[PDB]
């Protein structure tokens, strides 16, 4: 009569590495490395992202005719641009603190577009129609940003304008405006009459004075002139005052918003899908059950640490010796 | 290797035993076959599952948007940003690799240890009522039937019961 | 006759975690997690911090009437503000490079307040008394910053101002000044006579030409005008020059200082004491014996690494089995 | 138990033995009592204290003011700074916890190894003059008084001086 | 007859430390801490650094007379006493940014963007000199810039454009002079109230003279601000002015390279290859840790303040 | 140690065995001498090598410049940069020290284990045919020439062959 003591053995072909020797076949093992995704841009923590499609943040936040602007509604966990989002500033110029605006719009809850300065009743002393250009075409015809209005002289006079807005909303209000720079003195007078002008914008915290800068610059989108875009956040109980004698692209639409901690912007072709994840990647969403991940180094959310490893499987069973 | 049992004085594994990590192969008057030891197998399953869960769960992760956009006049802090991501990358990659290496070795030592202790355990029950024949096998000096094997496995082997019979056949 | 081998067991109820099993009662153990502070703001390296009371750095360094400028220590390891410290720039405006200044003052080994442009002898052809305002009220009367002087026209005239200071101090000299911006052209003339004025400040390293920017901005502390604050560190041997035809809020007091590389600014209600530490936290100091702490991630000095652990109990004895 | 001693073939510890970690419990014609192996217990203390000091003293930290201040237009660098602090947090938190888990396991294995080694040291001396009755106990085949028992504890047991008496008692029970 | 089991021992004196015990003498051990360096500044990628000697990047890029200064460099080296930079006092806008982006290039070509011979028919190009920028005792000026000045009491508005026909980026640098007095303003540029305007498809900025008497630096009461920008291939850059403009003469066709750095040190350059560069010398090791210097350029071991990291490979040595 | 052999019941090392890491020392009426166990020794070297290479090869760092230049008004991001370098410093310093300490213990334990498994392997072959005279030495209760000595080093020792002869030598 015999009684033997032994251990398990199976058809398992799983291999692991130990500090002592490599490629050891064991009975059972588990992968510590998450190396798969869903190739989709999912909703982060329940909240979907804001896909700008063929537009970039600039073109979207401004009224670029090609941009849909959406709008219904309201909040998002992050923003998505496509590698071919070329529709932004249809009129050449500088966009001051642009990266900051994008960063601060990465994740906003409660986002409400409103007509801070109603078009029909705001500017009775200035022309709010001639302010169009071929640089921002819409359906063949000349057009302009939907959120800004390009004021010009009414007839033969540009009266000093002074408009003001008090934040009646219960949140921060993002305000955007532009300063135009004609290419020639001829265009200045033909545009604003005054020749020597100034623009002034200030609140309780913000305060800047703008002077037109006239010169012929290299043609961009067939425009020799330039147009700079500025922006600020007006606190809940604060007042912002605009003042100008010309060269001002007054605001028409502003934005009420409650900015979150701050996420990021993914620039990818990866399609947006109806899925839920706690970790997002430009290539797609991954699970957060494993502590490590080699899908992509640039993630958004509570993600597994990024490593260069190709495999990280932990031996659970014992050395497989079927023999 | 570290304990001499697995790939040691017990050269191979049992494809036959398919219900547990460690167990026995009996062969007596009324047949033979394989049968896993439930106490030590379940105990190990609970401890290796805990090990795995520890390396996984202990990983606390803060909500982070790794991505950052810097313009053409912000190269210095862009590269600074690059140094942070790479720094973390090299830290986590090196640590993750050494962890799997190190803990895999222990896991194997842990199984080897369990097989060792199991062998030692049965040896204590049998004393000299059986003979060590190598390869992690015992040969009973008495008639050990099914109910006998069953008592050896569950540690409740009645030594003084078969003590007499065994001393005889020598 | 028997001899038994055994191990120790006691009344210990301490439990530790192992990779294999949770809550294993052991006979002896030590804690690696520092989880207690002393609820005190202490001296760091033997040097007390600088507590600005109800004032912030802007209010303290400018000379806000509500802030102590007389008995400020000649050194400090770090600065402490309180969450509600509101007394800063009593006259509304922009404090340029403010955070950088705060940072660069975070630690100092030598600090001497001295009259750079003595009020009695520095401005014979300008009015150095009428420069007061209800925005910065003192003992029941209009007033102004103690470390600056708001020069106004003497009589009906404001001659060209030009004054320089050579740093003969053995160290760097911090120099602040202001540029006042009236809300109207009338106030411009009422203050400085001249309508089209300029200000010029420049050292061997610094240089900037300021120009009054006049407009009616939202009222802050009852002021429609603005006052911008600037500063720079004049190195030993170098000179700084002031030139103006108006709107110049002149320096009266400057600060000789030797900066101590680094340090920070704690903002807490936690009281200060005559205690000595090597690791300070916004809610109390901690002992730097243990390697890990879970009190607060934001610390100053040689501190244990911060962790989200609630317990890091390390077994030293063996498993306890008394039965 | 990696070495199968503690909570292994020695089921429980001794509340009776209060002067050491590892020790003995003798019983003979002169009564019984608890005793602690001072040498092995001392070495264990020294090595464990050196293990605690290593985990603690190897942590040499730079002087650092973690706090940073950024304005409303420095959100990116503020988040960069945040990512750096969060990075160290997740790195240190994870390393601390596992360092505790894994070392805790080794410490328990350590004591276990010590108990096993002590058992094999006694068995090695007794050889045939004693019997292994389990539970980490040895039953002598001869009459082991207090002097004899003490010589086992300090590793000076004279096997030959009891061999003859042991053989007679041995073969009878065998 | 006997059979004994034992282990090796030798004349080894090497010690290692274990969590349980210190100074444990063993038979065999390997080292993990690199503590050696050749004390030389070597080539990264097999390419030599750009050593600037007594000049800094500003003086080299602007063409300071004391800098007569390859078409490629893996990194840049300045000495702790590289003083010859901007010989005319003023601000160098985005200076640290420019240094960072010139730290390493795969291609670098200086070319006369605005030929001094024909570019300025209505302005003087031979009076723009100063004792602040001496060359062999006599007044001189930056070799890459031209200090345009009025001719015959007249400074007409100038307009000059350059279309980048190089197959890469063009580094254009220019300056804005600020007289100390109105008399110098008129004496130099005549017009008194002047402007400078530069714009491409990206860049755009308007400059104004800030006339004032500032402290003498290198005996100059006036000032000169230095500006630069990268012109994309195919893009045009334009200069417009009525005075105060120090026009570009030599620009740089270049291709920037990833992320290198700058080393300031006296350590001598040497013709050797390395993969990890340190201000004190080079490091060539396969070891994972190093205690030579925290600030390194290349693919280097991680820095620690350990002084001994010895791995035991053999067993405890017991003679 | 952890396995009782080295610095344990086998109190000292053998300089006579310059042959390898582990081995034997025999003495019969033929002769005597030190002989290292090639099998065990080789495996140790092979595995200890992999260990050393694992700690090293697994580094593989990224190309980094590290040095950064900030002006007099960038003290904040300069101190942020220093915090990064120092953080990495404290991390790699601590983890490097601990690694060497923990693995040095593991390595010594490894060698101890190897010796033990070598000693027990012989102990389990002889059983009664020999006694354990301490210091990891086995005194045969019977004559064991070379053809017998080489047998035990192969684990092919024949117990029964010498069983009866050993029986008598135990008075
Ligand atoms: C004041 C004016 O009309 N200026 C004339 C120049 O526009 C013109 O130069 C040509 O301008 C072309 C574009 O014409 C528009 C446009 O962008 O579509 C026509 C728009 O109605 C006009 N918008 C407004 C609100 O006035 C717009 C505007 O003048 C500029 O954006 C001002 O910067 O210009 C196109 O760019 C051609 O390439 C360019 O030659 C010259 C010569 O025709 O006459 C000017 O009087
Ligand atoms: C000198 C004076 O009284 N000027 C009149 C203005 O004050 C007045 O506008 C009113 O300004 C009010 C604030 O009054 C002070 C102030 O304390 O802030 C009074 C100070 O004496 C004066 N300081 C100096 C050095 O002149 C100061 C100063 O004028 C302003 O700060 C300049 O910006 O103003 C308060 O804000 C009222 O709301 C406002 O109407 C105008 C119009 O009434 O007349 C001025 O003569
Ligand atoms: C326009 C002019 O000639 N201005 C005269 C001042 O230069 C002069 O003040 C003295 O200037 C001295 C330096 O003289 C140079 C120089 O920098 O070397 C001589 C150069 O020829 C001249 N360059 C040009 C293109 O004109 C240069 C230039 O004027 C300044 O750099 C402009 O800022 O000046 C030196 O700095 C002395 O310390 C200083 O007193 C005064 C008095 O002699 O007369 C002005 O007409
Ligand atoms: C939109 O993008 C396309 C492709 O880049 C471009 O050609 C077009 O001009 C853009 N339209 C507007 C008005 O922005
Ligand atoms: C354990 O024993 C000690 C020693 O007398 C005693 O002081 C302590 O109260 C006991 N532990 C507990 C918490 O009961
Ligand atoms: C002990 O174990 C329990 C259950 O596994 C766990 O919830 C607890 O966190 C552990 N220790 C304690 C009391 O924190
Ligand atoms: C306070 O303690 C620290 C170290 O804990 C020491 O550097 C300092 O000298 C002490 N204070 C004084 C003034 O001795
Ligand atoms: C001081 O702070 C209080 C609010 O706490 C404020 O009402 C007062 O105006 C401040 N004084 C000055 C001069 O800033
Ligand atoms: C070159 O540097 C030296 C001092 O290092 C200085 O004396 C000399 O004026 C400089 N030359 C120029 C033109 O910068
Ligand atoms: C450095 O490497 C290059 C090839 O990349 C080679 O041409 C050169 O000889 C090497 N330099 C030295 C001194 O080895």
């Amino acid at each position: 009569d015999t009684l033997c003591i032994g251990y398990h053995a199976n058809n398992s072909t799983d291999t692991v590495d130990t500090v002592l020797e490599k490629n050891v076949t064991v009975t059972h093992s588990v992968n510590l490395l998450e190396d798969k995704h869903n190739g989709k841009l999912c909703k982060l923590r329940g909240v979907a992202p804001l896909h700008l499609g063929k537009c970039n943040i600039a073109g979207w936040i401004l009224g670029n005719p090609e941009c849909e602007s959406l709008s219904t509604a309201s909040s998002w966990s992050y923003i998505v641009e496509t590698p071919s989002s070329d529709n932004g500033t249809c009129y050449p110029g500088d966009f001051i603190d642009y990266e900051e605006l994008r960063e601060q719009l990465s994740s906003v809850s409660s986002f409400e577009r409103f007509e801070i300065f109603p078009k029909t009743s705001s500017w009775p002393n200035h022309d709010s129609n001639k302010g169009v250009t071929a640089a921002c075409p819409h359906a063949g015809a000349k057009s302009f940003y939907k959120n800004l209005i390009w004021l010009v002289k009414k007839g033969n006079s540009y009266p000093k304008l002074s408009k003001s807005y008090i934040n009646d909303k219960g949140k921060e209000v993002l305000v955007l405006w532009g300063i135009h720079h004609p290419s020639t003195s001829a265009d200045q007078q033909s545009l604003y009459q005054n020749a020597d002008t100034y623009v002034f914008v200030c609140s309780s915290r913000y305060s800047k004075k703008f002077k037109p800068e006239i010169a012929i610059c290299p043609k961009v989108r067939d425009q020799e002139g330039r147009m700079n875009y500025y922006w600020t956040l007006v606190e809940p109980g604060d007042k912002i005052t605009f003042e100008a004698t010309g060269n001002l692209v007054v605001p028409r639409y502003a934005f009420a918003m409650e900015r979150n901690a701050g996420s990021g912007i993914i620039i990818s072709d990866t399609p947006v899908h109806d899925c839920n994840t706690t970790c997002q990647t430009p290539k797609g969403a991954i699970n957060t059950s494993l502590p490590f991940q080699n899908i992509h180094p640039i993630t958004i959310g509570k993600c597994p640490k990024y490593v260069k490893s190709t495999k990280l499987r932990l031996a659970t069973g014992l050395r497989n010796i079927p023999s | 290797g570290l304990f001499g049992a697995i790939a040691g004085f017990i050269e191979g594994g049992w494809t036959g035993m398919v219900d547990g990590w460690y167990g026995y192969h009996h062969q007596n008057e009324q047949g033979s076959g394989y049968a896993a030891d439930l106490k030590s197998t379940q105990n190990a399953i609970d401890e290796i599952t805990n090990k795995v869960n520890s390396v996984i769960e202990k990983m606390n992760t803060q909500f982070t948007a790794v991505g950052k956009e810097f313009n053409h006049l912000e190269k210095r802090i862009e590269n600074l940003n690059k140094k942070v991501d790479d720094g973390f990358l090299d830290i986590w990659t090196y640590n993750a690799e050494l962890l799997v290496l190190l803990e895999n070795e222990r896991t194997l030592d842990y199984h080897d240890s369990n097989v060792k202790n199991l062998y030692e355990k049965v040896r204590s029950q049998l004393k000299n009522n059986a003979k060590e024949i190598g390869n992690g096998c015992f040969e009973f000096y008495h008639k050990c039937d099914n109910t006998c094997m069953e008592s050896v496995k569950n540690g409740t082997y009645d030594y003084p019961k078969y003590s007499e019979e065994a001393k005889l056949n020598r």
